[PDB]
């Protein structure tokens, strides 16, 4: 049991706009076990209109919210996943340390943070455009459930719009390591 | 019973279903902005007659700003005294100091973040 | 490690072609590829050995780009590559190329079967940094009946102004990378 | 064997002998600007006698641009239907609609890739 | 069976950051995972002086720490700003970057030997994200008999104005690394 | 003994002791600006007697600056030593030619690099 991951091309499979009731988000993850840390591969792509029109604007913005319980399994209600995560094959051993990126009622550690730039192709050139990544590791928490929390958020925001018309949302692979608990 | 109450902090997990049976448990989750404290109450559940059991949104806590040092010669001080958004923090200069920029910020809530409206001020030696 | 790495090996001879029209290597192109769960970690630094090739960054702007092929093995098919000289490992290969359900093989290029991101090139005179865009295409286009799996890497300079004045050897920072892998 | 056969799609792997013999295998791969599709051949041998067998560069295409969706009430025609390299895309503005910005894009090849040279105009409702 | 080598989770003030300084003002946590021919690298700090979280009032700022090994690739904890050894998360030799990979060199200082990238750091205020240059010198120089292995971090701000106005607590967004590895 | 001597190019490792004894073993690392390189002694031991052994910094040199290929129909010739920080070097200007930016660089000391205050000159065809 080496790989945690939502599985390779898999289906519509989150909630990207709020008030949905139909996954418009095909999430890309894996996490894999090495040593003492968990090695991280996300991408994503844009399956509704809506989604697929955030990019005519000069900048939007995309935040994915996955919420486990104490074994280590996807809280499927409250997070913007809708679809447990499943081994290559607890899975408490995937999840990011408590000591690490604890979880705080006073502050926001900027420490629990993990920022970086993937990119999006355009559709008429292929041109490149930065999007803006950011994963809060724990943190905050919004249920008596709540025992880990991984947060995804891009970001568009560009001189002026990447897209005229509505195209295929999709965000280069952005690569991430943490310090994983370890069950005990 | 019927559409289970709604507050300010939390809202509900789940499609609200138009009549829930008798003895059906309904969960909350706070809101963008809110984060959750143990170990007070987040669920209700529908009692032996038609009404649903206590419950408030005192789980969930306001989103809080950042600590902000009082600026080198000066003091800052919360002014409604809070750091949750919504409230904000006063800047005053000492003895022989005058302040540049913005005596006042406020805690906006932006997102699901708590953050300034602005970079502290200085405090100037005359 | 029962086989874990496959690469070019450390500190390798001239063993690819970067200029479009010649037979002679001028490129010593390290490549690292590491076996992780379901994912492969990738590292890859590239270092000119040719003159032509160490002039390529006295322009304003300049581009590299190196294809590897592979059979349906997982071997480098050395003819139609960039890269002449074959993986190997650190003790089938098929367990290290990039998944064909992850990054197919189409017939239009998936935005999806690129990877993206920011390496560095050091001047010769003060070490200042250069950006260099490194961009990495897992299959999606095949040119033989013998492609199984391919990988592209593309270098690509673009500066207010030429980093150099005279010639000098081009060498791109280690750029760190990760895909889904066959199996 | 002699000089394997020429192609316009696709090119001779390795050095070419001046003398091939009886069995031995000739291989081909698809030029700059041309990508394979299967299964069609793309090597040819040395046959009983001293020709090559038959061989095209069927399995070789031209590089073609992305697909482009009509604009919002407007309507995106390729001006020669082809979404291939060197052929352009025509753009029209429907009724009571105005184009703005480029009402024809060319599909240039630059490297191996063929992309459009703009963005997709607009239709603006007067 | 031995995994990973690094400072451990949340760590005491563990290294000198201020040139000529009498106390640790610096929490350095690294992590380094052996995996394959490579080794994972993980690195953030954390300022703990009040001269070191004032680092950024300035429009631009440098630090840079330098860990020494010996031939067995234990810290020389006497030359090093790092002040604390590094542990197992249970010879280090293994850890270390290749000397064939990364070389001594007497004349050049191979480029060959930079890894190159870019972290961030959250202001205090507005949380919003300043850029700071990473850069990782493996091995290159050494400074005195004992040294066999070197790693050398060096983050450097440089933005058209200074981040903060008052002292606050300088951290660095994590970033990822790896390099070839010695190998007993 | 006492206090270990002092040099240019290394320091001492470790807190200096008031006093050393008899076949105890002082350590020493380069300063900010050099490099080592073997296999030269880089240490000295309290001998039967109470001072200390030979020893110098010769194992330490300074830092050098990147070599600088000749200009293109030019030539790049150093003015005193290896390239190494504290010195300079001058570019002349072939027949027929004429420079362009800086006749002289500098190879000064930044931090811990030695690098060139500038950017090698052109060599011009008239
Ligand atoms: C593409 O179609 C347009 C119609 O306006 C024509 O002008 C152009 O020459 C065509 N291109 C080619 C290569 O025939």
């Amino acid at each position: 049991i080496n790989t945690l991951w939502t599985g390779i091309k898999p289906p519509p499979n989150c909630q990207i706009v709020e008030n949905t009731d139909t996954n418009d988000g095909k999430l890309t993850l894996v996490l894999v076990k090495n040593g003492g840390l968990v090695n991280g591969y996300v991408s994503l792509v844009g399956v509704s209109d809506t989604v697929n029109q955030m990019f005519t604007q000069k900048s939007a913005t995309i935040q994915l919210r996955l919420y486990f319980d104490s074994s280590g399994n996807l809280l499927t209600d409250e997070s913007n996943l809708k679809i447990p995560l499943k081994n290559k094959s607890s899975s408490k051993a995937f999840m990011p340390s408590t000591t690490a990126y604890p979880f705080n009622t006073t502050t926001r550690d900027s420490e629990n943070y993990i920022h970086g730039i993937c990119y999006y192709m355009t559709s008429y050139d292929r041109s490149l455009v930065p999007l803006n990544i950011s994963i809060m590791l724990n943190s905050r928490t919004i249920s008596s459930n709540v025992a880990y929390a991984i947060q995804f958020e891009w970001n568009l925001n560009a001189k002026e719009s990447p897209e005229s018309n509505i195209a295929t949302l999709t965000t280069s692979p952005f690569f991430f390591s943490y310090i994983r608990e370890d069950d005990n | 019973c019927e559409e289970p109450p709604t507050f300010e902090a939390m809202e509900l997990i789940g499609k609200p279903k138009p009549y829930y049976e008798i003895g059906e448990r309904v969960d909350y989750k706070c809101k963008k902005g809110y984060f959750y404290i143990p170990p007070l109450a987040t669920h209700t559940i529908c009692d032996r007659n038609h009404t649903w059991l206590p419950v408030s949104d005192d789980a969930c806590y306001r989103e809080t700003c950042p600590y902000i040092r009082d600026p080198l010669n000066g003091q800052a001080v919360p002014a409604n005294g809070t750091y949750e958004f919504g409230y904000q923090m006063h800047f005053i200069c000492n003895e022989g100091y005058y302040l540049i920029g913005e005596e006042i910020l406020y805690c906006e809530l932006k997102g699901s973040v708590a953050i300034w409206s602005g970079k502290p001020p200085i405090c100037e030696k005359v």
